[PDB]
RNA sequence: AUAUUGGCGAGAGACCGAUAGCGAACAAGUACAGUGAUGGAAAGAUGAAAAGAACUUUGAAAAGAGAGUGAAAAAGUACGUGAAAUUGUUGAAAGGGAAGGGCAUUUGAUCAGACAUGG
RNA sequence: GUCGAAUUUGGGUAUAGGGGCGAAAGACUAAUCGAACCAUCUAGUAGCUGGUUCCUGCCGAAGUUUCCCUCAGGAUAGCAG
RNA sequence: AGAACUGGCGAUGCGGGAUGAACCGAACGUAGAGUUAAGGUGCCGGAAUACACGCUCAUCAGACACCACAAAAGGUGUUAG
RNA sequence: GCCCUGAAAAUGGAUGGCGCUCAAGCGUGUUACCUAUACUCUACCGUCAGGGUUGAUAUGAUGCCCUGACGAGUAGGCAGGCGUGGAGGUCAGUGACGAAGCCUAGACCGUAAGGUCGGGUCGAACGGCCUCUAGUGCAGAUCUUGGUGGUAGUAGCAAAUAUUCAAAUGAGAACUUUGAAGACUGAAGUGGGGAAAGGUUCCACGUCAACAGCAGUUGGACGUGGGUUAGUCGAUCCUAAGA
RNA sequence: GUGAACAGCCUCUAGUUGAUAGAAUAAUGUAGAUAAGGGAAGUCGGCAAAAUAGAUCCGUAACUUCGGGAUAAGGAUUGGC
RNA sequence: AGAACUGGUACGGACAAGGGGAAUCUGACUGUCUAAUUAAAACAUAGCAUUGCGAUGGUCAGAAAGUGAUGUUGACGCAAU
RNA sequence: CUAUCUAGCGAAACCACAGCCAAGGGAACGGGCUUGGCAGAAUCAGCGGGGAAAGAAGACCCUGUUGAGCUUGACUCUAGU
RNA sequence: GCGUUGGAUUGUUCACCCACUAAUAGGGAACGUGAGCUGGGUUUAGACCGUCGUGAGACAGGUUAGUUUUACCCUACUGAU
RNA sequence: UUGGCGGAAAGGCCUUGGGUGCUUGCUGGCGAAUUGCAAUGUCAUUUUGCGUGGGGAUAAAUCAUUUGUAUACGACUUAGA
């Protein structure tokens, strides 16, 4: 009444409500500012989260205790095949928002995109764009009707793109399909861009390089119905408290005489929507390279597949994003890379980074061998072999 | 004789009872109402499968606090179970009134049931011991319960 | 000649009518409680007559459905009438944090008052 | 806590309600104790609390005076029928 | 908290004061037509966004008895003396 | 004078609200307009008052008729009435060809208490009028007795380590019986007997409506029977505190 | 059998396997455990927990009613063959 | 009781099983009580002291009695604090 | 092990009528009234803000020409002596 | 807008010291917050003392020991169909 | 029917070319009553079920099963010709 001693409230009001999130892929809610005098790119790129292992590098950062230095950081690494397009989705201004006019497909999608209009694909017909192809038919004009009527109205324009999900570990079989917007210049640019890559494919090396810092979009691991004191980090009370002592003591004053919606209460924990920001990229994978895992000092033939595989997930084939630090979402989940609302110039996200060792032991246990090879080396002949 | 409101034609049709049973009277209601107008074989055929909890029975009334089941979707609804025994006790009154259906040769196969109801029986008391040395009533509340099966009507 | 809430035998009532009248209209000072002294209920009514449902069919059975008895089963040893609370089913209607009420009229439903003049 | 004695305990026996019994707490005396249980006196008394059952028509108050072990009550006068 | 005279409330609805025992108006059988009271007439809401002369601009204007408060003291704001 | 400073409190918020700035603000003036159960005029109900009229002439003289005024009400007083059990009198009252009772967003009378009728259900008695009489009218009393709800298919049915496979039987088997397995009580016993106490719970056959807070074919349950054998084990005799 | 033992733990004889059941494994509980570094800073208060513990051999203060204090305290040891 | 040998230095391996020390208040101790909120520093106690009484008596019981407790007693006793 | 979900089984408390707020006034802290904010079926697990929630006609206080337990050179007596 | 602390003594609020710190502001929400806890203090019944009283008892004096009940309903709030 | 234009919610606008009805620009030939002196006297647009003839098109979702990136139950996310 006057509360005694003063402390900060426990957990953060603008990420309420703390329910599940709508869907599994978290949305993009912002893209950058749009250049319109640059070549017509992709702003983000989606990829599944794979897992995480560990780098050395030199840090380059004059003043500090460490610069010159050989540090060791966490990294995730992200598996990032291929993206094909297969529409384009036009925007007007309105006095009520950004609205969609129309949405042009291309002539063939592949099963991996078509099996996610279906719920029961097993026994589907798969007629999905089926009548929609036909529109190929006439010398264009259907398809390059609507593709002129984006070009006339139309404000802002993305691209649909999906997940090439078979070349990936996973069981799921129905790809992720998204809109990211075409930030290169100017909205005929962007429709032709987007026209001529129908049915194409997008690599991320032509989104995303080395020291970019980007942006993380991931709906957060679950953990289901969390009693207040790990769900808000309240404190647990005494030992001698009936009735028990993960809770908070007091819900509220008698008046208002409402339980209120700042109190912390019991409640799905996990499973939410995050846009975490300002996460370097550390390396750009190519999936044809066998080395990969490889460095200019660590000369040694290596894929960044961790011996034993990347635990509950599996290996690495084919491109990948390496972030620096951690990202939300966990392992399998899809995740939407999106680059920067802005132009860092933080010294730290100016550095250019370049690896010197890139872990790929066992994360399966305490591993204590990067390569077969050097394993045999040590351990010399077994009982099996030879 | 002498059931409930019916408006059925009496020649076109066929019934049973069954008084004083003991199931409960809020579940048997329940499952009464799923099958309600249903033409005969259907209502068959779900009871039987609602035994093999593949179907369930909506919980419409008699139902606050009942968990939820993906099963009621079917009827539009969240909060479904799998009555048992009153299934069962239904399933017998069902036979019953298709034997005597067949016996005033009705045609089996354009039977429908066109009347059900289970209202309370007198209840049946029995003691249960509390705290501090005292007793409370702990009861039955079983069923009685009619239905009619009739033939439909043709075109 | 007087007394008489006891005992025996009788005639009565502007008395009560089964929550009334004695505690008890009944296998009632019973059943039941309490170590004990004591405390002490509930509970009447199928029909003139059991004619209390032969027989057939479904069911493990209880029973159901038919049939049959009966003036009646809208009397079936749960029994005369069978209210209310409360309930099932059917039919009609309304319902953005109560419902119900008042004056008024729309709309729907329902019910009337007429009554007689030459053919 | 105590655990070979002021020990624990069966049955028998004795003490009965202004009485008993108490290594004493107003404890214990059949879920009862600063006076047990049962029945009767007893429909105990209550200036106090609660309730007090049909309709309409007419008239229509007082909370003030005096006296009272009077001050949550009466009597007295007034107002009212 | 306690007296004086009267009028009220209590025992009493009705119209106004948003609301409200006690203020204002006005006291009451069942109704029709008219007219008013106190109070109102931008819209909520029945009734002139009527007429007339001024005054007022508030980076905290002001807006109606009972009544839901404001003072000393100051201003080269603007008004009239 | 208006305006400005002086002018600080706790959920978000109040000239009643919207909103209004030559006002929809402040002072003043002038008209029109809205509206109470009040005022004016009229109908009708009642109350009170005054007046006329059975003089011979059908049906109410506590009546009929004329006229004026008036109507708020707690506690409370009086009046006129409504309704119930029973009683005297009377309608030579209604009734098994249907009394009483009950049900009925059917009808009609009355300001009202109430009365009356139709339809349905029912089955043996009942009512009007003049009187007489009271154990005579309910919403309440933490009223009495009974009956019933919402609560709710909810709280719950979590102590005592633990169960499993098969066959048999049965309408039916998680729970019965048999077999096998896995375990427990661990002789300070979950073993074998007794004392108080119970009183047939013992045993057999049959057997499930109720009871065993799931079940039941099982039982300390239900039905029908069977069963307790003494000179030597007790009582019986003795004496104890005491009676 | 272990062992000081009628302890605890495991066994034989005998007796049980009876105390609704199925599927999950959220919060919060009830009961049972563990925690890096710090070590009572928690709290009215070390409440609750934790730490000690059998035996053999060594050793053992003040004080004292000369009986005690005292398992004071403090140490080493402990299997199998 | 001793010695040699042996092991991831473990060995009362489960079970079983005292934490210790320095003080102040307080009651000597063991014992007792508020069955169901108080186990204590309260009651008891041994020890100490006081009081009454030689039986035709002290203390206590009963309505009364040819009545009763102490008393199967006698001051190293009974009774009362 | 619960809670949870399922089959079987199945209570109780409490209940004027009910259940969204802000302000106002008001028996001086409204779910209802007045003015505004608003306002969309049917629901599940949790929760302890509010229902001035619920459990015994208030334990404290006062009043009553209401008691009882207890004390005493209060009043009035009495077994005994 | 955003912070406003760690301790010693005390049941304390308060008070007072130590100490850190950007700073260690002051207040409200039924003197917020007990079906949220705790139960140290107050304030039942045990008990010791001092003062008071012939006494029973008393003390706004000291001291010790003293049972903290219910959510499954509505709403609000968290999450979920 | 020829061109065009309109995306803020364009869903409408302007245009070219003929055809067809009407034309109150003007001049003729007929008709109307008795629906009785007002009262019921012009038909609007929404849905929705059916009826005919043409053009057209020829799926999924749920339960159950399954994954564990999810989960108290529902829900979520996967997989299955």
């Amino acid at each position: 009444s006057h509360r005694k001693y003063e402390a900060p409230r426990h957990g953060h009001l603008g990420f309420l409500p703390r329910k599940r999130a709508a869907s599994i892929r978290a949305r993009v809610k912002a893209f950058p500012k749009d250049d319109r005098s640059k070549p017509v790119a992709l702003t983000s790129f989606l990829g599944y989260k794979a897992g995480m292992t560990t780098i050395v590098r030199d840090l380059d950062r004059p003043g500090s205790k460490f610069h010159k230095r050989e540090v060791v950081e966490a990294v995730t690494v992200v598996d990032t095949p291929p993206v094909v397009v297969v529409g384009v989705v036009g925007y007007v201004e309105t006095p009520r928002g950004l609205r969609s006019l129309t949405t042009v497909w291309a002539e063939h999608l592949s099963d991996e995109v078509k099996r996610r209009f279906y719920k029961n694909w097993y026994k589907s017909k798969k007629k999905a764009f089926t009548k929609y192809s036909a529109k190929y038919a006439q010398d264009g004009a259907g398809i390059e009707r609507e593709l002129a009527r984006i070009k006339k109205y139309a404000s802002v324009v993305r691209v649909l793109v999906h997940t090439q999900i078979r070349k990936t570990p996973l069981a799921q079989k129905k790809a992720h399909l998204a809109e990211i917007q075409l930030n290169g210049g100017s909205i005929s640019e962007k429709v032709d861009w987007a026209r001529e890559h129908f049915e194409k494919t997008v690599a991320v090396d032509s989104v995303f390089e080395q020291n970019e810092m980007i942006d993380a979009i991931a709906v957060t691991k679950g953990h289901g119905f969390e009693g207040v004191t790990h769900r808000w980090g309240t404190k647990k009370l005494p030992r001698k408290t009936h009735r028990g002592l993960r809770k908070v003591a007091c819900i509220g004053a008698w008046h208002p005489a409402h339980v209120m919606w700042s109190v912390a209460r019991a409640g799905q924990r996990g499973y939410h929507s995050r846009t975490s920001i300002n996460h370097k990229i550390y390396r750009v994978g190519k999936g044809d390279d066998e080395a990969n895992g490889a460095t200019s000092f660590d000369r040694t033939k290596k894929t960044i597949t961790p011996m034993g595989g990347f635990v509950h997930y599996g290996e690495i084939k084919n491109d990948f994003i390496m972030v620096k630090g951690c990202i939300p979402g966990n392992r399998k989940r899809i995740v939407t890379l999106r680059k920067s609302l802005y132009t860092n110039t933080s010294r730290k996200a100016l550095e250019e980074v370049s690896l010197k060792w890139i872990d790929t032991a066992s994360k399966f246990g305490k591993g204590r061998f990067q390569t077969p090879a050097e394993k045999h080396a040590f351990m010399g002949t077994l009982k099996k072999d030879l | 004789a002498r059931y409930g409101a019916t408006s059925t034609n009496p020649a076109k049709s066929a019934s049973a009872r069954g008084s004083y049973l003991r199931v409960s009277f809020k579940n048997t209601r329940e499952t009464a109402q799923a099958i309600n107008g249903w033409e005969l074989t259907k209502a068959q055929k779900y009871l039987e499968q609602v035994l093999d909890h593949q179907r369930a029975i909506p919980f419409r009334r008699f139902n606050s606090s009942i968990g939820r089941t993906a099963q009621g979707k079917e009827f539009g609804v969240t909060k479904a179970r799998w009555p048992a025994k009153s299934v069962k006790f239904v399933q017998g009154l069902l036979q019953n009134a298709a034997a005597n259906a067949e016996a005033k040769g009705l045609d089996a196969t354009k039977l429908y049931v066109s009347h059900i109801q289970v209202n309370q029986a007198p209840k049946q008391r029995r003691r249960t011991y509390r705290a501090h040395g005292r007793i409370n009533k702990y009861e039955s509340s079983p069923s009685h319960i009619e239905l009619v099966v009739t033939e439909k009507e043709e075109a």
